[PDB]
Protein backbone atom coordinates (compact mmCIF):
# COMPACT_ATOMS: atom_id res chain seq x y z
CA UNK A 1 0.00 0.00 0.00
CA UNK A 2 1.07 3.68 -0.49
CA UNK A 3 2.99 4.99 2.20
CA UNK A 4 2.70 8.77 3.48
CA UNK A 5 5.71 9.49 5.77
CA UNK A 6 5.67 13.12 8.23
CA UNK A 7 8.71 13.96 9.56
CA UNK A 8 9.59 15.37 12.27
CA UNK A 9 6.92 12.96 13.58
CA UNK A 10 7.25 15.52 17.24
CA UNK A 11 8.42 19.19 16.96
CA UNK A 12 8.95 21.34 19.80
CA UNK A 13 9.01 25.31 18.99
CA UNK A 14 8.39 28.95 20.25
CA UNK A 15 5.57 31.51 19.43
CA UNK A 16 7.31 33.34 16.34
CA UNK A 17 9.31 30.54 15.37
CA UNK A 18 9.49 29.53 11.71
CA UNK A 19 9.21 25.49 11.23
CA UNK A 20 8.88 23.53 8.04
CA UNK A 21 6.90 20.12 8.33
CA UNK A 22 7.62 17.42 5.48
CA UNK A 23 5.57 14.71 4.05
CA UNK A 24 6.65 11.88 1.89
CA UNK A 25 4.65 9.55 -0.27
CA UNK A 26 5.83 6.05 -1.41
CA UNK A 27 4.81 6.78 -4.95
CA UNK A 28 3.85 9.62 -7.03
CA UNK A 29 0.86 11.69 -6.10
CA UNK A 30 1.08 14.56 -8.39
CA UNK A 31 -0.38 17.43 -6.45
CA UNK A 32 -3.07 15.27 -4.69
CA UNK A 33 -1.93 16.16 -1.02
CA UNK A 34 -4.11 17.82 1.93
CA UNK A 35 -2.72 19.24 5.08
CA UNK A 36 -4.77 19.65 7.91
CA UNK A 37 -4.07 21.08 11.42
CA UNK A 38 -5.52 19.31 14.51
CA UNK A 39 -6.48 20.83 18.33
CA UNK A 40 -7.25 18.52 20.75
CA UNK A 41 -10.72 17.70 21.47
CA UNK A 42 -11.42 19.20 18.00
CA UNK A 43 -12.18 17.61 14.63
CA UNK A 44 -9.20 18.19 11.89
CA UNK A 45 -8.95 21.56 9.93
CA UNK A 46 -7.86 22.09 5.86
CA UNK A 47 -4.95 24.42 5.61
CA UNK A 48 -3.74 23.65 2.55
CA UNK A 49 -5.34 21.22 -0.54
CA UNK A 50 -4.15 20.33 -3.79
CA UNK A 51 -0.55 21.10 -2.31
CA UNK A 52 0.13 24.78 -2.40
CA UNK A 53 -3.28 26.04 -2.11
CA UNK A 54 -4.37 27.73 0.61
CA UNK A 55 -8.16 27.17 2.06
CA UNK A 56 -9.26 30.06 1.98
CA UNK A 57 -10.25 31.26 5.78
CA UNK A 58 -6.72 30.11 6.92
CA UNK A 59 -3.97 32.59 7.63
CA UNK A 60 -1.06 33.59 5.98
CA UNK A 61 1.30 32.77 7.81
CA UNK A 62 0.52 29.28 6.73
CA UNK A 63 1.84 27.61 3.55
CA UNK A 64 2.69 24.13 1.04
CA UNK A 65 4.75 23.16 -1.51
CA UNK A 66 5.77 20.39 -3.37
CA UNK A 67 4.73 17.85 -5.93
CA UNK A 68 5.35 14.03 -6.74
CA UNK A 69 6.47 12.32 -3.98
CA UNK A 70 7.71 15.13 -1.70
CA UNK A 71 5.86 17.69 0.13
CA UNK A 72 5.76 20.76 3.08
CA UNK A 73 4.26 23.04 5.46
CA UNK A 74 5.58 25.54 6.33
CA UNK A 75 4.39 28.47 9.02
CA UNK A 76 6.47 31.96 8.94
CA UNK A 77 5.61 32.78 12.21
CA UNK A 78 3.80 30.35 14.60
CA UNK A 79 1.09 31.44 16.57
CA UNK A 80 0.04 29.99 20.21
CA UNK A 81 -3.02 28.00 18.60
CA UNK A 82 -0.32 26.66 16.29
CA UNK A 83 0.75 24.15 18.91
CA UNK A 84 -1.31 21.12 17.56
CA UNK A 85 -0.96 18.35 15.66
CA UNK A 86 -0.23 18.32 11.34
CA UNK A 87 -1.18 15.41 8.85
CA UNK A 88 -0.92 15.34 5.23
CA UNK A 89 -3.78 13.30 3.03
CA UNK A 90 -2.58 12.39 -0.34
CA UNK A 91 -6.20 12.01 -2.50
CA UNK A 92 -4.53 10.77 -5.66
CA UNK A 93 -5.05 6.96 -5.30
CA UNK A 94 -7.13 4.84 -3.07
CA UNK A 95 -7.27 4.40 -0.41
CA UNK A 96 -6.70 7.55 0.30
CA UNK A 97 -3.72 7.93 3.12
CA UNK A 98 -2.76 9.82 5.55
CA UNK A 99 0.29 10.71 7.43
CA UNK A 100 1.60 9.76 10.77
CA UNK A 101 1.28 12.74 11.49
CA UNK A 102 3.57 15.74 13.13
CA UNK A 103 2.81 16.97 16.66
CA UNK A 104 3.98 20.48 17.61
CA UNK A 105 4.65 21.38 21.20
CA UNK A 106 5.91 24.47 23.33
CA UNK A 107 9.46 24.50 24.37
CA UNK A 108 10.79 24.92 27.66
CA UNK A 109 14.19 23.83 29.16
CA UNK A 110 14.72 20.35 29.71
CA UNK A 111 13.44 19.36 32.83
CA UNK A 112 13.76 15.38 34.51
CA UNK A 113 10.85 13.60 35.69
CA UNK A 114 10.16 13.50 39.57
CA UNK A 115 9.61 9.72 40.24
CA UNK A 116 7.36 8.03 42.99
CA UNK A 117 6.30 4.96 43.41
CA UNK A 118 3.00 3.34 44.86
CA UNK A 119 2.86 0.32 46.47
CA UNK A 120 -0.54 -1.62 46.21
CA UNK A 121 -3.27 -0.53 49.51
CA UNK A 122 -4.15 -3.50 51.44
CA UNK A 123 -7.80 -3.34 50.88
CA UNK A 124 -7.20 -3.66 47.04
CA UNK A 125 -5.51 -6.68 47.75
CA UNK A 126 -8.57 -8.25 49.24
CA UNK A 127 -9.98 -7.94 45.78
CA UNK A 128 -7.46 -10.68 44.37
CA UNK A 129 -5.63 -8.04 42.00
CA UNK A 130 -2.69 -5.69 42.92
CA UNK A 131 -1.76 -2.11 40.93
CA UNK A 132 1.49 -0.62 41.74
CA UNK A 133 2.07 2.81 39.86
CA UNK A 134 4.54 4.94 39.24
CA UNK A 135 4.49 8.45 38.58
CA UNK A 136 6.68 10.75 36.96
CA UNK A 137 6.17 14.07 37.74
CA UNK A 138 6.68 17.62 35.33
CA UNK A 139 9.37 16.88 32.90
CA UNK A 140 10.14 17.89 29.56
CA UNK A 141 10.55 17.05 26.85
CA UNK A 142 7.79 14.09 26.51
CA UNK A 143 9.37 11.25 25.49
CA UNK A 144 10.34 8.99 28.78
CA UNK A 145 11.13 5.37 29.32
CA UNK A 146 9.42 3.17 32.07
CA UNK A 147 10.90 -0.10 33.00
CA UNK A 148 9.45 -2.08 35.61
CA UNK A 149 11.24 -4.97 37.66
CA UNK A 150 9.77 -6.98 40.42
CA UNK A 151 12.80 -9.11 41.88
CA UNK A 152 14.87 -8.37 38.90
CA UNK A 153 12.53 -9.26 36.35
CA UNK A 154 11.61 -7.19 33.77
CA UNK A 155 7.63 -6.89 32.88
CA UNK A 156 6.22 -6.78 29.83
CA UNK A 157 2.92 -6.81 28.56
CA UNK A 158 1.20 -6.15 32.10
CA UNK A 159 1.18 -2.11 32.71
CA UNK A 160 -0.08 0.42 31.01
CA UNK A 161 0.41 4.48 30.99
CA UNK A 162 -1.06 7.94 30.05
CA UNK A 163 0.12 11.38 30.15
CA UNK A 164 -1.36 14.92 30.84
CA UNK A 165 -1.49 17.38 28.41
CA UNK A 166 1.29 20.03 28.37
CA UNK A 167 0.80 22.31 31.21
CA UNK A 168 -0.65 25.52 30.18
CA UNK A 169 2.32 27.35 32.72
CA UNK A 170 5.44 25.40 32.83
CA UNK A 171 5.45 23.60 29.48
CA UNK A 172 5.59 19.82 31.48
CA UNK A 173 4.11 16.66 31.12
CA UNK A 174 3.61 14.41 33.56
CA UNK A 175 2.98 10.68 33.12
CA UNK A 176 1.38 7.54 35.04
CA UNK A 177 2.00 3.77 34.41
CA UNK A 178 0.41 0.65 36.39
CA UNK A 179 1.90 -2.69 36.51
CA UNK A 180 -0.97 -4.66 37.60
CA UNK A 181 -0.57 -8.32 38.62
CA UNK A 182 -2.39 -11.18 40.67
CA UNK A 183 -2.29 -10.78 44.67
CA UNK A 184 -0.47 -13.94 44.32
CA UNK A 185 2.30 -13.02 42.17
CA UNK A 186 2.67 -9.56 44.20
CA UNK A 187 2.72 -11.97 47.61
CA UNK A 188 5.33 -14.23 45.58
CA UNK A 189 8.16 -11.59 45.23
CA UNK A 190 9.90 -8.88 47.31
CA UNK A 191 11.32 -5.90 45.11
CA UNK A 192 9.22 -3.56 43.23
CA UNK A 193 11.15 -1.31 40.65
CA UNK A 194 10.56 1.49 38.58
CA UNK A 195 12.99 2.53 36.35
CA UNK A 196 12.93 5.68 34.17
CA UNK A 197 14.62 7.05 31.64
CA UNK A 198 14.54 10.66 30.21
CA UNK A 199 17.34 13.11 28.50
CA UNK A 200 17.26 14.78 31.68
CA UNK A 201 18.67 12.25 33.43
CA UNK A 202 22.03 11.90 32.90
CA UNK A 203 21.34 8.19 34.02
CA UNK A 204 17.72 6.03 34.30
CA UNK A 205 16.75 6.83 37.41
CA UNK A 206 15.04 3.48 39.75
CA UNK A 207 12.25 3.88 42.29
CA UNK A 208 11.68 1.15 44.62
CA UNK A 209 10.16 -0.60 47.97
CA UNK A 210 10.21 -3.52 49.12
CA UNK A 211 6.38 -5.32 49.86
CA UNK A 212 6.73 -6.13 53.55
CA UNK A 213 9.58 -3.26 54.28
CA UNK B 1 -7.12 2.43 -7.60
CA UNK B 2 -6.88 5.58 -9.31
CA UNK B 3 -9.20 8.77 -7.49
CA UNK B 4 -11.66 9.72 -9.49
CA UNK B 5 -10.01 13.21 -10.35
CA UNK C 1 -22.50 27.03 4.69
CA UNK C 2 -21.69 23.13 5.44
CA UNK C 3 -21.65 21.48 8.12
CA UNK C 4 -21.83 17.98 9.13
CA UNK C 5 -22.45 15.94 12.13
CA UNK C 6 -21.93 11.96 12.84
CA UNK C 7 -24.76 10.28 15.05
CA UNK C 8 -25.02 6.82 16.29
CA UNK C 9 -24.54 4.63 19.37
CA UNK C 10 -21.47 5.87 21.73
CA UNK C 11 -21.00 2.33 23.00
CA UNK C 12 -20.91 -0.86 21.27
CA UNK C 13 -20.37 -4.87 21.86
CA UNK C 14 -17.45 -6.53 20.76
CA UNK C 15 -18.75 -8.31 17.95
CA UNK C 16 -21.73 -6.55 17.67
CA UNK C 17 -22.40 -4.59 14.43
CA UNK C 18 -21.58 -0.69 14.55
CA UNK C 19 -23.75 1.63 12.42
CA UNK C 20 -23.04 5.46 12.27
CA UNK C 21 -24.97 8.44 10.71
CA UNK C 22 -23.49 11.32 8.91
CA UNK C 23 -26.65 13.93 8.47
CA UNK C 24 -25.43 17.28 6.23
CA UNK C 25 -26.77 20.74 5.25
CA UNK C 26 -25.36 23.23 3.00
CA UNK C 27 -25.18 21.04 0.26
CA UNK C 28 -26.10 17.90 -1.32
CA UNK C 29 -24.77 14.45 -2.82
CA UNK C 30 -26.97 15.15 -6.14
CA UNK C 31 -24.49 18.18 -7.27
CA UNK C 32 -21.56 16.10 -8.96
CA UNK C 33 -18.38 14.69 -8.19
CA UNK C 34 -19.41 15.69 -4.07
CA UNK C 35 -18.38 13.08 -1.67
CA UNK C 36 -18.82 11.77 1.80
CA UNK C 37 -15.96 10.17 3.50
CA UNK C 38 -15.44 8.75 6.93
CA UNK C 39 -12.45 9.00 8.96
CA UNK C 40 -11.27 7.86 12.51
CA UNK C 41 -9.12 8.23 14.79
CA UNK C 42 -8.18 5.80 18.04
CA UNK C 43 -7.42 8.00 21.10
CA UNK C 44 -3.97 9.76 20.72
CA UNK C 45 -3.06 7.84 17.36
CA UNK C 46 -3.39 8.82 13.64
CA UNK C 47 -6.05 9.49 11.21
CA UNK C 48 -7.22 5.98 9.40
CA UNK C 49 -9.20 6.40 6.33
CA UNK C 50 -11.88 3.98 6.36
CA UNK C 51 -14.24 5.17 3.31
CA UNK C 52 -16.04 7.48 0.94
CA UNK C 53 -19.13 7.63 -1.39
CA UNK C 54 -19.89 10.13 -4.63
CA UNK C 55 -22.94 11.70 -5.89
CA UNK C 56 -23.15 9.01 -8.30
CA UNK C 57 -22.99 6.35 -5.71
CA UNK C 58 -19.71 5.38 -6.63
CA UNK C 59 -17.88 4.04 -3.94
CA UNK C 60 -14.58 2.97 -2.10
CA UNK C 61 -13.52 1.68 1.05
CA UNK C 62 -10.05 0.84 2.90
CA UNK C 63 -8.69 -2.68 1.67
CA UNK C 64 -7.72 -3.60 4.99
CA UNK C 65 -11.31 -3.10 5.96
CA UNK C 66 -13.37 -3.90 3.53
CA UNK C 67 -15.50 -6.96 4.16
CA UNK C 68 -16.18 -5.28 7.37
CA UNK C 69 -17.39 -2.02 5.76
CA UNK C 70 -21.11 -1.06 4.29
CA UNK C 71 -20.90 2.88 3.19
CA UNK C 72 -24.59 3.81 1.90
CA UNK C 73 -26.50 7.83 1.20
CA UNK C 74 -30.02 8.92 0.99
CA UNK C 75 -30.43 11.81 -1.04
CA UNK C 76 -34.41 11.97 0.37
CA UNK C 77 -32.43 12.73 4.09
CA UNK C 78 -29.25 14.00 3.02
CA UNK C 79 -27.68 11.43 4.88
CA UNK C 80 -24.97 9.05 4.61
CA UNK C 81 -24.42 5.97 6.95
CA UNK C 82 -21.58 3.56 7.84
CA UNK C 83 -21.95 0.06 8.77
CA UNK C 84 -18.96 -1.97 10.37
CA UNK C 85 -19.26 -5.69 11.55
CA UNK C 86 -17.79 -7.70 13.91
CA UNK C 87 -16.24 -4.45 15.67
CA UNK C 88 -13.24 -5.70 18.76
CA UNK C 89 -11.75 -2.86 21.04
CA UNK C 90 -9.76 -1.55 18.51
CA UNK C 91 -12.43 -0.15 16.43
CA UNK C 92 -12.73 2.23 20.15
CA UNK C 93 -12.31 5.95 18.69
CA UNK C 94 -13.57 8.98 17.12
CA UNK C 95 -14.91 8.31 13.66
CA UNK C 96 -15.42 11.76 11.65
CA UNK C 97 -17.45 12.27 8.28
CA UNK C 98 -16.41 14.91 5.93
CA UNK C 99 -17.16 17.21 2.65
CA UNK C 100 -15.16 16.50 -0.34
CA UNK C 101 -15.35 19.04 -3.21
CA UNK C 102 -15.97 18.10 -6.55
CA UNK C 103 -14.58 19.40 -9.75
CA UNK C 104 -15.20 23.27 -10.12
CA UNK C 105 -8.00 21.18 -8.00
CA UNK C 106 -9.94 21.87 -4.55
CA UNK C 107 -10.82 18.20 -4.98
CA UNK C 108 -7.72 17.34 -3.40
CA UNK C 109 -9.05 17.74 0.58
CA UNK C 110 -11.93 16.96 2.97
CA UNK C 111 -12.26 20.54 2.98
CA UNK C 112 -15.36 20.17 6.01
CA UNK C 113 -15.46 17.59 8.56
CA UNK C 114 -17.96 17.06 11.61
CA UNK C 115 -17.51 17.06 14.67
CA UNK C 116 -16.83 13.55 15.61
CA UNK C 117 -18.17 11.00 17.87
CA UNK C 118 -16.38 8.97 20.04
CA UNK C 119 -17.38 5.25 20.02
CA UNK C 120 -16.22 2.62 22.60
CA UNK C 121 -16.22 -1.14 22.60
CA UNK C 122 -16.82 -2.70 25.57
CA UNK C 123 -18.78 -5.79 26.68
CA UNK C 124 -18.84 -4.31 29.87
CA UNK C 125 -21.95 -2.95 31.78
CA UNK C 126 -22.03 0.08 33.90
CA UNK C 127 -20.34 0.05 37.21
CA UNK C 128 -19.05 2.28 39.74
CA UNK C 129 -14.94 2.92 40.20
CA UNK C 130 -13.39 0.93 43.58
CA UNK C 131 -11.07 4.08 44.71
CA UNK C 132 -7.78 3.24 46.55
CA UNK C 133 -4.77 5.33 47.81
CA UNK C 134 -1.61 5.76 46.44
CA UNK C 135 0.29 6.69 49.68
CA UNK C 136 3.41 9.30 50.31
CA UNK C 137 6.08 9.31 52.64
CA UNK C 138 10.89 18.27 50.36
CA UNK C 139 8.45 17.22 47.53
CA UNK C 140 5.83 14.61 48.73
CA UNK C 141 3.17 13.01 46.50
CA UNK C 142 0.29 11.27 47.01
CA UNK C 143 -2.92 10.78 45.37
CA UNK C 144 -6.10 7.89 44.12
CA UNK C 145 -6.23 5.27 41.76
CA UNK C 146 -9.88 5.10 40.37
CA UNK C 147 -10.27 1.57 39.23
CA UNK C 148 -12.63 -0.56 36.98
CA UNK C 149 -15.11 1.74 36.16
CA UNK C 150 -17.76 2.31 32.80
CA UNK C 151 -18.51 4.26 31.15
CA UNK C 152 -16.39 7.66 31.13
CA UNK C 153 -16.39 9.86 32.32
CA UNK C 154 -15.58 10.61 36.14
CA UNK C 155 -14.51 13.51 38.02
CA UNK C 156 -11.76 13.82 40.07
CA UNK C 157 -11.43 16.79 43.19
CA UNK C 158 -9.29 17.44 46.11
CA UNK C 159 -10.44 18.48 49.39
CA UNK C 160 -13.46 19.44 47.90
CA UNK C 161 -11.99 21.48 45.58
CA UNK C 162 -10.29 23.75 47.49
CA UNK C 163 -6.94 21.94 46.35
CA UNK C 164 -5.55 22.60 42.93
CA UNK C 165 -2.58 23.73 42.57
CA UNK C 166 0.43 20.48 41.65
CA UNK C 167 -3.02 18.17 40.79
CA UNK C 168 -2.53 16.26 37.86
CA UNK C 169 -5.31 13.63 36.78
CA UNK C 170 -4.76 11.23 34.41
CA UNK C 171 -6.40 10.06 31.13
CA UNK C 172 -8.58 7.13 31.91
CA UNK C 173 -7.36 3.63 30.25
CA UNK C 174 -9.35 0.90 28.91
CA UNK C 175 -7.75 -1.84 30.66
CA UNK C 176 -8.10 -5.44 28.93
CA UNK C 177 -11.37 -6.51 31.19
CA UNK C 178 -13.32 -3.42 29.47
CA UNK C 179 -13.17 -1.33 32.48
CA UNK C 180 -11.85 1.92 33.17
CA UNK C 181 -8.77 2.51 35.51
CA UNK C 182 -7.58 6.27 36.08
CA UNK C 183 -5.09 8.04 38.56
CA UNK C 184 -5.13 11.95 40.27
CA UNK C 185 -1.85 13.11 41.91
CA UNK C 186 -0.96 15.88 44.06
CA UNK C 187 2.40 17.23 44.73
CA UNK C 188 3.01 18.78 48.43
CA UNK C 189 5.04 20.07 50.93
CA UNK C 190 6.89 17.14 52.99
CA UNK C 191 6.19 19.22 55.58
CA UNK C 192 2.53 19.21 55.22
CA UNK C 193 1.92 15.44 55.75
CA UNK C 194 1.53 15.22 59.26
CA UNK C 195 -0.78 18.14 59.58
CA UNK C 196 -3.07 18.78 56.43
CA UNK C 197 -5.29 16.41 55.58
CA UNK C 198 -5.61 15.10 51.60
CA UNK C 199 -8.76 13.48 50.51
CA UNK C 200 -10.07 12.67 46.56
CA UNK C 201 -13.55 13.37 45.67
CA UNK C 202 -14.75 10.88 43.07
CA UNK C 203 -17.63 10.93 41.01
CA UNK C 204 -18.86 8.39 38.59
CA UNK C 205 -22.36 10.28 37.40
CA UNK C 206 -23.44 6.94 35.53
CA UNK C 207 -23.82 5.03 37.99
CA UNK C 208 -24.49 7.27 40.57
CA UNK C 209 -21.23 6.63 42.26
CA UNK C 210 -19.59 9.53 45.38
CA UNK C 211 -16.36 8.38 46.60
CA UNK C 212 -14.20 10.34 49.31
CA UNK C 213 -11.23 8.91 50.23
CA UNK C 214 -8.71 10.38 52.83
CA UNK C 215 -5.50 9.49 51.66
CA UNK C 216 -2.16 9.25 53.97
CA UNK C 217 1.05 7.72 54.24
Amino acid sequence: ALQLTQSPSSLSASVGDRITITCRASQGVTSALAWYRQKPGSPPQLLIYDASSLESGVPSRFSGSGSGTEFTLTISTLRPEDFATYYCQQLHFYPHTFGGGTRVDVRRTVAAPSVFIFPPSDEQLKSGTASVVCLLNNFYPREAKVQWKVDNALQSGNSQESVTEQDSKDSTYSLSSTLTLSKADYEKHKVYECEVTHQGLSSPVTKSFNRGE
Amino acid sequence: ALDKW
Amino acid sequence: RITLKESGPPLVKPTQTLTLTCSFSGFSLSDFGVGVGWIRQPPGKALEWLAIIYSDDDKRYSPSLNTRLTITKDTSKNQVVLVMTRVSPVDTATYFCAHRRGPTGPVNAMDVWGQGITVTISSTSTKGPSVFPLAPSGTAALGCLVKDYFPEPVTVSWNSGALTSGVHTFPAVLQSSGLYSLSSVVTVPSSSLGTQTYTCNVNHKPSNTKVDKRVEP
